[PDB]
């Protein structure tokens, strides 16, 4: 080749990932119709073989073995931008379902929000807290890109590991939370909206805290230099994707809607 | 520059984290629990669960979250 | 920790033939035929519980 | 109701339909043109032996492709909008009438002054009277003033259905939940007919619609006789 | 991996009645495959 | 406060290969437009291939839609059919 | 009255507020007569207009919820 | 486009075996099932 | 080396060669199902005697044409095949990502096929509105394994567009803008815009389904506080995008076969081109209430989704007149695909006019829900997707096979095929004004005769699928190389031989400014 770019080795990924959606989904319709977990805990298991081995051998073909050249990385770039974009499209849906309910209360509900019946949390409590959290690990994952662009190997670890123990602590508060609220995901269209909206939320929180721990351990390993760290970019890109569907959340449902 | 950017984590933002962990943790006391009301628009069962007697939520809090019939 | 990239850049890059997913040793192989083994043996296991849930 | 070989529209029961009537001819005419000017252009581009392969200027054509066709537009715009806000006009029924659909069948409630309702099944195939319609034909029809001004209302007591009278110009989906409204005015007695329109399952090609308009003197004694 | 033409596809056509069969076997289980669900569906 | 490697230690394979043509102001993977000559028979267009014919695109005039395409062949300086300028295959 | 008249307040195509305000206001208004003892004859407008447009599946099931302590509208 | 002879000419008599296999695959086994919709 | 190349392919053409075979087997049975409608609406009656059956036949039908049969071949066949060809590209951007949007297919596929054969299927309609297709109308798995199906469908298109749009914007010679690109390849990044954005939100909407069916959730469920009216909002919000993405690589087709039979190195009028399409896609999102003027919205919302859905014929427009436009003054070469060509411009045109006459929520209150809406989308989806792949098919098989197809067969499969289609669908104009409901499977008497045509037609477009095996049978069977093609200056992809060889583009074209 006298191109830049990536002929991949041929990979039985794409094959074993195919198969692991199958396995979850029937395993899905396997736990909901004929009450059993077997096919389902299959497929989680082999979507998990299939992630690890997969960006592992993404690893390989970059800091090992050279295959991302600056023409690859703005491939990449552009791949996680729009990535992201998909999934801000997704979370769209979920705020249209909430905003139809709330605007329009039906007579079911009382004829307002919230329904009759619903005590909500209070914004100023743990939402408020679980915002001060994000926002803060915003700030301190800023801090690690600039420790890495710098050179500084102990300054990126410390905001990297700050940055982490924030996720976590989110999480913990989340759940915390959603085991304290007096309302549940059967309380009507505002237990949907709330616990479908912040649960998938909270799902890619822990992708996210995920994807910054690959990170963690990657710098660790002495995989990034100071100019090249897509896999870094990418990781804090969707972490700011994560606190910014917060910030929407915070202000239409935990605060707007109470 | 990460000088900037570490000073805003100590000085800013870890601050504002400590402030609203102490303002949660001053509000944190049980809340008495509301009269239970059979609402129609509430404690939807159209399915059972497919755990525990199907009659459960996920989280279920017998504390706090009443069951169609009632408080546990 | 020490930086032992370049070690890792020796062993991925060996003109062994090997492709990507197998390069780094015998633990690929274990590993690819896990995978596999629960993908194909899982589908299988998916054609049997179609089969059983087409009839009442 | 459709008759065989029938190429266009149920002969109009109701003033709006008479004007969907006439805005169908209207916007078919354009329709038929548009068509038969693509067709001929393809056969005149097709039929020289005469060529021109160099680079064509598009600008001043492009012109003509996008004006024109606006025009046309708001040709089709303007009278399909004034039927439009026709339709919504603000006018004073002197009767309401409630539909609910259910799987697989109306009922109907009069429910302005007495709280009558009944159930309204199509009539099997193997039970038509001699000359009835095969599955069209109800058990009991929606009696109904003419030449009066009525208020429908729609709604589902299980899935989405959709009450439709094709010769009056209507069409209003059940929803269950919401109650929707439509106006229905008969210039002329006899028996409008219509089918569910939103797909409801296993029997949705079998729960038909059966208005019956009679002079008000008749509408009536009929309410009266129903006590 | 082999090029050129009858090379770059998963089926051989090296034998044009064995392709004849492979054809049939392939665009014929599609086509019967409704009628099948059909009828599984009548025989419940 | 340093121990974050450089491109310059640490970049391998194809990555590091164009990090060094590039400090030489070398171009081997083709990352850049090449600048045309006049493209006259005297000043031809010098088209490099590892190999004795390559796939010229001739864009004849700025802003152009349409490319013109053609395998060039080693020896004499061929013309794109669409505007004659001239190209010559430099192995 | 022959029906319940044009209501600027409700004038789309989707009446359901009309017949729950309605239900409401007559039962909203009951409650004010019956309270003093007072007239509910001075509610007649609310309850014709209720009755002429709600669904007697929809009056039949929020009076059993009246009834029943679970009408989540503020009467 | 042009083309090289065929390096293995499809015979009038070779067309006419192809299109009668395509033709039965198609239609036998839809036959054999709305054939016997009566049974079902 | 067989599973090497063909299930772990990271190979832009081979996976292109995957997608054409699924999409050809999906077609047979999209077919199959066609036909099995048209039988039980052939005479009056019950052929199934079961009308459950026959609605899930119905839904079947729209969900195989659509996601195994149209999109497959367009994006992921055509696409992969052609994109990198057309820009000098090695392979697309993600060539491992590439191969899982392909083995997301069967596994979606037989998803569909699951829910077909559990319980009494999803008798649902292909756009599964609640509360039909929730659990107490359609208890039981068939509606979840439909969900599913689409999830898995949905995933493999997100990615599928990630790829082609990164491909198109990254990999292009470093000298060619854009403006540079063939409008093939516009109309692929369009579409992949379209899916990235559309898809996200339906996969919103079915998954609330899935919540409402199994998690007790009421987002469409009145006793909750919810609302059926919602799940159509999410639901059309993706299902207007993705009528233009069905339709808009068959507008890159069409431009290409067009130019190349007409004997002109470039298309008419190339920038208005590329406006029209985006135009297209932009207010493709802006209208898709037009799905929903009989469930009671407001007479203004009814007067703008009028209005805005009535703009898209002028880009449109823009385009049909230039494909004429293109015709004008060329050396006209009456081969097949330019055959497919003529009926799509003609046919296409029909079938957006009479998306013109709906878009007039006035009207559409008495022709949603009849043939009348089925006569607009075969015309303008199914003969336009179907007429755009077939023309694509045998312009590009001789590239993609090396084999020459024999031409005068192709033009009796062509002839068959437009007999056929007109014979099906334009009746049902009549069947719709005259007000026969759609999702029947049984009609008052009055409307026996155009059924009866209708179902006579579906049978000769049956002969055109069958002798199309054939002439594919014949083609492989007899071995014609190809030598040369024509106008290779205008046309990259062809310059690398008959099939082209695995890699190619490894050196790459050059480019100058
Ligand atoms: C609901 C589910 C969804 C299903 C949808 C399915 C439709 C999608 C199809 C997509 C294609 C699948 C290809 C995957 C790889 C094939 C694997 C295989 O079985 O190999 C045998 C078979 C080839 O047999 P061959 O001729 O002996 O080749 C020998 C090898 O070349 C020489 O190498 P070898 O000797 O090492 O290996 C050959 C050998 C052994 O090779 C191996 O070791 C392979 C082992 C693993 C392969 C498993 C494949 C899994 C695919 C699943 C479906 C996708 O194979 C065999 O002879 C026995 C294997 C038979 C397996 C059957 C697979 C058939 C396809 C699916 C049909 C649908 C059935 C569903 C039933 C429905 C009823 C309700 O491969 C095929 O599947 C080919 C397709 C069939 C012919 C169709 C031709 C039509 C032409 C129309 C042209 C239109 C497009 C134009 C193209 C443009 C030109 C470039
Ligand atoms: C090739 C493959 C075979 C094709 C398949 C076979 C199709 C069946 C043939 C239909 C023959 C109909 C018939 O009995 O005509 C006698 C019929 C006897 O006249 P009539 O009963 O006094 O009808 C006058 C009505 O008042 C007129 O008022 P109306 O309200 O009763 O009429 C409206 C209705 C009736 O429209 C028609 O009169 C027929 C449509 C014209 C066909 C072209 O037509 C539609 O609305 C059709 C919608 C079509 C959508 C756009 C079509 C674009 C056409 C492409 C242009 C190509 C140019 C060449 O003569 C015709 O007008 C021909 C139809
Ligand atoms: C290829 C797929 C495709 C395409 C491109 C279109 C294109 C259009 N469609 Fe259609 N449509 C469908 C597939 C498609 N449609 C499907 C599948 C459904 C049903 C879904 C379901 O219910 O299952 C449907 C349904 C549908 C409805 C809902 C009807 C109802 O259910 O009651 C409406 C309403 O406005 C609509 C309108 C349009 C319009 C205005 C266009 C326009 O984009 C067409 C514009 C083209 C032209 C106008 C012709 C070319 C133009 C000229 C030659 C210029 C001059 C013309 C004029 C001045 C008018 N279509
Ligand atoms: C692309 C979409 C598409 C295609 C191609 C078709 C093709 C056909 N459809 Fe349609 N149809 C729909 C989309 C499509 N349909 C949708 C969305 C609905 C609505 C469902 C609902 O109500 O919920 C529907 C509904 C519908 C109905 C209404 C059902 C009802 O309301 O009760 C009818 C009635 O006749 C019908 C008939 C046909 C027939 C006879 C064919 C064909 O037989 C016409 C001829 C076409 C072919 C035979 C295809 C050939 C192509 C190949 C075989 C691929 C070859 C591949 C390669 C060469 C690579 N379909
Ligand atoms: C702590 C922070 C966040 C935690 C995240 C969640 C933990 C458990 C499950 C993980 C997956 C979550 C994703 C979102 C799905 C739906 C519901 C999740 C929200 C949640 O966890 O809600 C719980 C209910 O969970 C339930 O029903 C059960 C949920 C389990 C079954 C879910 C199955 C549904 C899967 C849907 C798959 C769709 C995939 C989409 C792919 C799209 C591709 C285009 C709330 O508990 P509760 O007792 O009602 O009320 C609290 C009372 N004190
Ligand atoms: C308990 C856990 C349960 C939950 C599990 C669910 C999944 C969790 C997974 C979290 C994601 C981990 C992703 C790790 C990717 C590692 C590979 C990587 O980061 O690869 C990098 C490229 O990035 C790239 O491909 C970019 C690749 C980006 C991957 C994007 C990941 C987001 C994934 C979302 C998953 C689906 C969510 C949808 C839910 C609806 C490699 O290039 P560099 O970094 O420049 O290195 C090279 C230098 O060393 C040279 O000097
Ligand atoms: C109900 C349950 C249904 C759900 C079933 C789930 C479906 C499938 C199972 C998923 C299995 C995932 C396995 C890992 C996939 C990793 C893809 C990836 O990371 O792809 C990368 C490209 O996409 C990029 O960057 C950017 C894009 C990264 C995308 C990561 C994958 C996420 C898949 C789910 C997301 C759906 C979208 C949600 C929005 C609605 C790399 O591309 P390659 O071609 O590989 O390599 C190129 C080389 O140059 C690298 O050195
Ligand atoms: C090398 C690979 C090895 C493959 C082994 C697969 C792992 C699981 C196999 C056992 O299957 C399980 O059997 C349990 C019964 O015997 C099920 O009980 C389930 O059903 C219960 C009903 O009592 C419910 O409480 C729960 O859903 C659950 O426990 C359970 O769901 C199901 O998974
Ligand atoms: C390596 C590749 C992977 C290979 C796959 C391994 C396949 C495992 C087969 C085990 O089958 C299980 O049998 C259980 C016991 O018979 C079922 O119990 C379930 O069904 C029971 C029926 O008695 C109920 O008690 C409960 O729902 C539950 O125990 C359960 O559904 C099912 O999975
Ligand atoms: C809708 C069907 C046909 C529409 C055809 C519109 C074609 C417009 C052609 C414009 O091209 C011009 O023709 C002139 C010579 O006549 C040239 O002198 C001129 O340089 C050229 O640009
Ligand atoms: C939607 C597309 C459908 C198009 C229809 C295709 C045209 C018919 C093709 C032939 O199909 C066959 O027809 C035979 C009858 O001609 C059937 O024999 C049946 O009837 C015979 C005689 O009547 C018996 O001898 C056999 O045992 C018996 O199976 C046989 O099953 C069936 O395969
Ligand atoms: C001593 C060691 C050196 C790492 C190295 O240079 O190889 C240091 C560098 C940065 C350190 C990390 C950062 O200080 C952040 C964390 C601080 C906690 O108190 C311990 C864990 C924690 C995650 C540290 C682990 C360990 O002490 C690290 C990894
Ligand atoms: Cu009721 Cu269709
Ligand atoms: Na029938
Ligand atoms: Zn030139």
């Amino acid at each position: 080749q006298t191109h830049a770019y990536h002929m991949v080795n041929p990979s039985p990924w794409p094959l074993t990932g195919a198969l692991s959606a199958l396995l979850m989904t029937s395993g899905l319709t396997m736990w909901f119709h004929f009450n059993s977990m077997t096919l389902l805990m299959i497929g989680l298991t082999t979507n998990m073989l299939t992630m690890y081995q997969w960006w592992r051998d993404v690893i390989r073909e970059s800091t090992f073995q050279g295959h991302h050249t600056p023409a690859v990385q703005k491939g990449l770039r552009y791949g996680m931008i729009l990535f992201i974009i998909s999934e801000v499209l997704f979370f769209t849906g979920f705020f249209w379902a909430f905003y139809h309910s709330s605007l329009a209360p039906t007579p079911e509900l009382g004829g307002c929000w919230p329904p009759t019946g619903i005590h909500p949390l209070n914004p100023l409590e743990v939402p408020l807290l679980n915002t001060s959290v994000l926002l803060a690990s915003g700030v301190s994952i800023t801090w690690a890109h600039h420790s890495l662009m710098e050179g500084d190997r102990k300054h990126m670890l410390q905001a990297l590991f700050i940055t982490i123990t924030l996720g976590v602590y989110f999480t913990l508060l989340q759940a915390s939370e959603y085991y304290e609220a007096p309302f549940t995901i059967s309380d009507g269209v505002y237990g949907s909206t709330f616990f479908v909206a912040t649960g998938f939320h909270g799902l890619h929180v822990i992708i996210g805290s995920t994807f910054l721990i690959v990170c963690f351990f990657r710098q660790l390993k002495f995989h990034f230099t100071s100019n090249h760290h897509f896999g870094f970019e990418a990781a804090a890109w969707y972490w700011h994707f994560v606190d910014v569907v917060w910030l929407f959340l915070y202000v239409s449902i935990y605060w707007w809607g109470s | 520059g990460a000088r900037t950017w570490r000073f805003l984590t100590f000085g800013l933002a870890l601050p504002s984290v400590a402030l609203c962990t102490l303002n949660s943790w001053l509000h944190s006391g049980h809340r008495e629990r509301p009269a239970f009301i059979p609402y129609h628009h509430l404690r939807i069962r159209t399915k059972p669960f497919s755990w525990g007697d199907g009659n459960h939520t996920f989280f279920h809090n017998p504390r706090v979250n009443p069951l169609p019939t009632g408080y546990e | 920790f020490e930086n032992r990239v370049a070690e890792k850049q020796k062993l991925f890059q060996e003109d062994n033939g090997l492709p990507v997913h197998l390069k780094g040793g015998a633990t690929d192989n274990i590993l690819y035929r896990v995978t596999m083994t629960l993908c194909l043996g899982g589908t299988l296991y998916s054609l049997y519980c179609l089969g059983w849930a087409s009839f009442p | 109701m459709a008759y065989p070989m029938q190429l266009g529209f149920q002969d109009a029961t109701s003033p709006i339909m008479e004007e969907l009537l006439h805005f169908h001819d209207h916007t078919l005419m354009i329709v038929f043109l548009i068509s038969s000017l693509v067709l001929y252009i393809i056969s005149l581009m097709l039929t020289t032996k005469l060529t021109h392969t160099s680079t064509m200027d598009a600008q001043e054509v492009e012109t003509i492709w996008t004006i024109l066709p606006a025009i046309i537009l708001i040709l089709i715009a303007l009278p399909s909008l004034r039927i439009l806000y026709m339709m919504d006009e603000i006018n004073n029924p002197s009767l309401t009438v409630k539909t609910m659909g259910h799987q697989w069948y109306w009922s109907y409630e009069y429910t302005d002054y007495e709280d009558l309702s009944f159930d309204s099944y199509m009539i099997p195939t193997s039970e038509l009277k001699p000359g009835e319609l095969r599955l069209l034909e109800v058990d009991n029809r929606v009696v109904l003033p003419m030449e009066m001004t009525i208020r429908m209302l729609v709604s589902s007591e299980d899935v989405l259905h959709s009450w439709a009278v094709p010769s009056l110009g209507l069409k209003t989906d059940a929803i269950p939940g919401r109650l929707n409204q439509t106006t229905l005015m008969s210039s002329r007695p006899g028996l409008y007919y219509g089918q569910c329109s939103e797909i409801c399952g296993s029997n949705h090609s079998f729960m038909p619609i059966v208005l019956e308009l009679v002079p008000l003197k008749y509408f009536e004694k009929w309410s009266a006789s129903m006590l | 991996y082999e090029e050129g033409p009858g090379k770059n596809i998963p089926f051989s056509v090296e034998n044009k009645w064995r392709l004849l069969a492979m054809m049939t076997l392939f665009f014929g289980s599609g086509f019967a495959a409704p009628f099948f669900i059909v009828r599984h569906q009548l025989l419940k | 406060g340093g121990g974050v490697p450089t491109d310059e230690e640490q970049a391998t394979g194809l990555e590091r290969e164009v990090m060094l043509a590039a400090r030489k102001g070398q171009d081997p993977y083709n990352i850049l437009a090449p600048k045309a000559t006049s493209g006259t028979k005297e000043d031809p267009n010098l088209v490099p291939s590892i190999t004795n014919k390559r796939i010229v695109g001739c864009i004849c005039e700025e802003d152009n839609s349409t490319v013109i395409w053609f395998w060039l062949h080693k020896g004499e300086a061929q013309r794109c059919p669409s505007c004659g300028t001239h190209y010559k295959l430099v192995p | 009255y022959q029906t319940a008249p044009f209501d600027s307040r409700f004038p789309n195509q989707n009446q359901t507020r009309n017949c729950w305000q309605n239900y409401l206001d007559f039962h909203r208004c009951e409650k004010a007569m019956t309270a003093k003892g007072g007239d509910v004859s001075v509610c007649e407008w609310y309850r014709r207009v209720y009755k002429s447009l709600c669904p007697i599946s929809w009056v039949s099931t929020w009076d059993d919820r009246r009834a029943e302590g679970t009408f989540p509208g503020k009467i | 486009i042009t083309a090289k002879p065929a390096k293995t000419p499809t015979s009038p008599k070779e067309q006419a075996i192809g299109l009668s296999v395509t033709f039965l695959s198609f239609l036998l086994p839809a036959g054999w099932v709305l054939y016997h919709l009566d049974n079902y | 080396m067989f599973i090497n190349r063909w299930l772990f392919s990271t190979n832009h053409k081979d996976i292109g060669t995957l997608y054409l075979l699924f999409g050809a087997w999906a077609g047979m049975v999209g077919t199959a199902l066609s036909l099995l409608i048209r039988a039980e609406l052939g005479q009056p009656g019950t052929l199934l005697g079961d009308d459950q059956i026959y609605n899930v036949v119905v839904t079947a039908h729209a969900f195989v044409m659509i996601f195994f049969m149209v999109m497959p071949i367009m994006i992921g066949g055509f696409g992969n095949w052609l994109v990198p060809l057309m820009i000098g590209a090695p392979d697309m951007a993600f060539p491992r990502m590439n191969n899982m949007s392909f083995w997301l297919l069967p596994p979606s596929f037989l998803l569909l096929l699951a829910s077909s054969m559990v319980e009494a299927g999803a008798g649902t309609g292909w756009t599964v509105y609640p509360p039909l297709a929730g659990n107490l109308a359609h208890a039981g798995a068939s509606v979840d394994l439909t969900i599913f199906s689409l999830h898995l469908a949905g995933v493999s298109s997100i990615l599928g567009a990630i790829n082609f749009i990164t491909t198109i914007i990254n990999m292009k010679p470093p000298a060619m803008s854009q403006y540079q690109t063939p409008l093939f390849v516009w109309s692929v990044m369009i579409t992949a815009v379209l899916l990235l954005l559309s898809l996200p939100v339906l996969a919103a909407g079915i998954t609330m389904l899935l919540t409402d069916r199994n998690l007790n959730t009421t987002f469409f469920d009145p006793a909750g506080g919810g609302d059926p009216i919602l799940y159509q909002h999410l639901f059309w919000f993706f299902g207007h995008p993705e009528v233009y993405i069905l339709i808009l690589p068959g507008f890159g087709m069409i431009s290409h076969i067009v130019t190349y039979y007409s004997g002109k190195k470039e298309p008419f009028g190339y920038m208005g081109m590329v406006w029209a399409m985006m135009s297209i896609g932009f207010l493709g999102f802006i209208v898709w209430a037009h799905h929903m003027f009989t469930v009671g919205m407001d007479v203004d919302t009814r007067a703008y989704f009028t209005s805005a859905t009535m703009i898209i014929a002028i880009p449109t427009g823009v385009k049909v007149f230039s494909w004429l436009a293109t015709l004008h003054g060329g050396n006209i070469k009456w081969s097949p695909a330019m055959m497919w060509a003529l009926g799509f411009i003609f046919l296409f045109t029909v079938g957006g006019l009479t998306g013109i006459v709906l878009a007039n929520s006035s009207l559409d209150i008495v022709l949603h829900d009849t043939y009348y809406v089925v006569a607009h989308f075969h015309y303008v989806l199914s003969m336009g997707a179907v007429f755009a792949i077939m023309g694509g098919f045998v312009h590009w098989f001789p590239l993609f096979s090396g084999y020459t197809l024999n031409d005068t067969w192709a033009k009796i499969h062509f002839a068959i095929m437009f007999v056929g289609v007109n014979m099906t669908f334009f009746p049902q104009h009549f069947l719709g004004l005259s007000g026969m409901p759609r999702r029947y499977s049984d009609y008052p008497d009055a409307y026996t005769m155009w059924n009866t045509i209708s179902s006579m037609g579906s049978f000769i477009s049956l002969t055109a699928v069958m002798l199309m095996v054939f002439i594919i049978w014949e083609a492989f069977a007899s071995k014609r190389e190809v030598l040369t093609v024509d106008l290779t200056t205008t046309n990259l992809e062809w310059l690398n031989g008959c099939p082209p060889p695995y890699h190619t583009f490894e050196e790459p074209t050059y480019v100058n400014l």
